[PDB]
């Protein structure tokens, strides 16, 4: 039963626009440039 | 949080990319429009013997007809499907250019190649001519719809025996796939490989 | 924005409410935990001949065993399923109290009554004894899973001929429903009504 | 010895009678040619909640195009399907003549009326115009294939709640039936009756 | 569980040609005229 | 093809917790009391 | 005349042979009792992309419990299934004796080995221990029912890409097969081979 | 589309009891000994 060990780094946040997974330090989405809510 | 993968769906305009991603009915209902990039992201949930897997499929709004896709389109793509049209040879001839374009930007993400529209009897690109797994598909009949996603799941998870235990709700077929033709095509592929 | 309805799933503890709502695999993957109310909301998407419909199903975290549900549980409920256990008579005897409790707070929302666990041959509450539509169900075999939701869709939309054109991915059955028993039960209901 | 019924399949040439009876794959493999009468008898086995039922379906070899059927064709018929073509009005206008012709020779055998080719969008004979049970069918998509036989089984056996517990192997569909069109047609019938 | 009471009269025989059920006295099939084997 | 005429009042917002539909004037979710983002 | 093959179904008493052959509902309705040999012959029709195939399956009336089968049982057998019970080790240990017994009398007919009752979680004979093709089956859930027959069809016809285009009517499952267990067993076999 | 070339020898007859395919010269079924009709 995954994901073990597929979970993202702590504080990773998903873009509500695109929904790329962004590093905790990201202020904008890395793909679509939508700012973090 | 969850088990989620960005999947980029690329290939010439008119190959059936939008038609294909819209077979998944819930992913269509829940699609997100990305204004800044000209993309609709379709969240396609599949259900494996080890639990749910989500592919967020990025579908163009047709700009591949007029130019190249933005970098933002490819950012954090973790797998890909390259599509072509089995009735249009030019679309198949561009596959290596889609393949390189992906590689240049990704790289070594698992990639499935799909030859669409195999429902059309008048087929131009046959098996003889065709991690680069191939499937014949027919978006409009849902023929082989699961396969690219199953193969990508098995490659991403590292489990060669992963199975989908239940199928997602798919758009009712708009076209028939003759099962005897499907068996002839299966045999041609086996006699290519 | 979309076409979305809050559905409250109520009935005695142990009647199979959680088991039933978890048959919808995507709604389980996408469930939202409501900390302040002790609720998991399962977003169940269904696909009709006129397009998608979403039922946000509110499932308790078991507090109906110990006391009454908060008002917040019932706020803006637009339809309901009351469940009972076909092998436990007390659960059926409480149905009018669940029914009144709903009415007091709602009111005139469409309600379906479901008799769960009809897979068990040792049935205590038979058709003779049983907008208050009734269905026999078996959560663990997916028997009649679609019906409450179809009936509620037809009542909410005002279309008596609405159909689901594709089924959602359902949990593989954990128990069999004998189709000959299902036909006998169908006949008992017809010979009650 | 067994539970077996002669079923006569009648209606104008070109309405889809042969196409329809050939959807049952085993009955086609096991068909018996009756040289003296110009008939192929297709032994169609169905499986009910109370066991197997066999309809021996008598299909013409096309002579209804040129003249009337022999008496031998109708001898010991215990039920009937009258077919027509939903895109050809003349075929529907002859239904009462097929109906009388059957009556004159049978009589009071259960009869189902079937409007074939409802897959064609360009429909001429709509529900408004239509023991004489009616079903829309589409032989080439298997749409409603089971219904005439289920209705006839329920009428012959005297069990209104008889169900088929397993479907016979049917010819892969050669044409699609749009489920939204099927729901619109279902509604038209309900708004005729 | 039928047929009870759907079984044919004793000595009823099925025509191998058509396969109408014929009375025990029938020498030919009543529908197709094929002689009883 | 619904919903016509099933769409919510203008400015209706869905609670990210529960996901009840809230009036545009609602500062908290009416059901679960989660504040509007 | 037709395309028809005698198939002998052998293996210890209590392994599920009768249960298995009775899943095919029409073959059960049409079974022929062979008084002189203590056999019921079940005519199982399957439908391939190249047309119907008929396996006349010879099932014992239990005499393998008390002694050896008559020669007449094996005469003109053109293929075979040897069955065993995955929960009873003795039945698996006799497989080579069924295999030799067949060989002595046949010979070089295609043979499939089937391990029955894989629905039981308490499995004693696992993949590690197991033209001699193997399949896990579960007669009572219809799990892998088609496979022995498909493999035998492909071997008899000489077409490795033969497919069944439509499934025969099968007895409703009396037991569930957990699809996640089926995937674990599939993986064990792949990790044996 | 088979069987080509899977058809039996001319005059092969199927036993109505068992239903083994018997050589045209067979008077009894080779497997079950039922006489040819
Ligand atoms: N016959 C057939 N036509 C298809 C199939 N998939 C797509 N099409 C048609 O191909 C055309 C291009 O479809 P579209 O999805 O917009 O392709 P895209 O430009 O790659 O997104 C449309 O007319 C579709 O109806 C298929 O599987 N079979
Ligand atoms: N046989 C059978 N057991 C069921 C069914 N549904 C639920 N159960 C069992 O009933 C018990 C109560 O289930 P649960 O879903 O927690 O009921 P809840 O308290 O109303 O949420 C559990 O042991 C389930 O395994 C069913 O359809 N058939
Ligand atoms: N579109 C469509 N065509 C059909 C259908 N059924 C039969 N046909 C066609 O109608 C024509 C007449 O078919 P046939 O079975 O020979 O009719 P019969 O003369 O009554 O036996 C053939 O061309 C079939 O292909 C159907 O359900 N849909
Ligand atoms: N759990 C389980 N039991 C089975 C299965 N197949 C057969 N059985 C049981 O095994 C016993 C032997 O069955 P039978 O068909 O008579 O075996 P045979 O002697 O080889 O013909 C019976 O009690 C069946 O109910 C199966 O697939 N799963
Ligand atoms: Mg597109
Ligand atoms: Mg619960
Ligand atoms: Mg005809
Ligand atoms: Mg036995
Ligand atoms: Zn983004
Ligand atoms: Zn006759
Ligand atoms: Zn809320
Ligand atoms: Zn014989």
């Amino acid at each position: 039963g995954f994901g073990d060990k597929f979970k993202p780094a702590i504080g990773t946040w998903d873009c509500d626009t695109c929904l790329v997974q962004n590093k905790p330090e990201a202020v904008k989405c890395v793909a679509c440039e939508t700012p973090k809510p | 949080p969850q088990v989620q993968f960005k999947l980029v769906l690329v290939g010439d305009g008119g190959t059936g990319k939008t038609t294909f991603v819209k077979r998944h009915l819930t992913g269509e209902f829940e699609k997100k429009y990305v204004a800044t990039l000209g993309v609709e992201v379709h969240p396609l949930v599949f259900h494996t013997n080890r639990g749910p897997i989500k592919f967020n499929v990025w579908d163009t709004a047709g700009q591949e007809k007029f130019g190249g896709l933005r970098d933002g389109y490819y950012i954090q793509a973790q797998c890909a499907i390259i599509m072509f049209d089995v009735t249009s040879r030019v679309t198949y001839k561009n596959v290596p250019n889609w393949h390189r374009d992906l590689v240049r930007v990704c790289e070594n993400i698992p990639i499935v190649l799909c030859g669409n529209k195999v429902d059309i009897k008048d087929r131009k690109v046959k098996a003889k001519s065709i991690n680069l797994q191939y499937y014949d598909i027919s978006a409009k009949s849902n023929y082989n719809f699961e396969k690219p996603f199953l193969w990508l799941a098995r490659k991403l998870i590292g489990d060669p025996n992963l199975e989908f235990v239940a199928m997602p709700a798919l758009a009712p077929p708009e076209v028939v796939m003759d099962p005897a033709l499907a068996a002839q095509y299966e045999h041609d592929l086996e006699v290519a490989q």
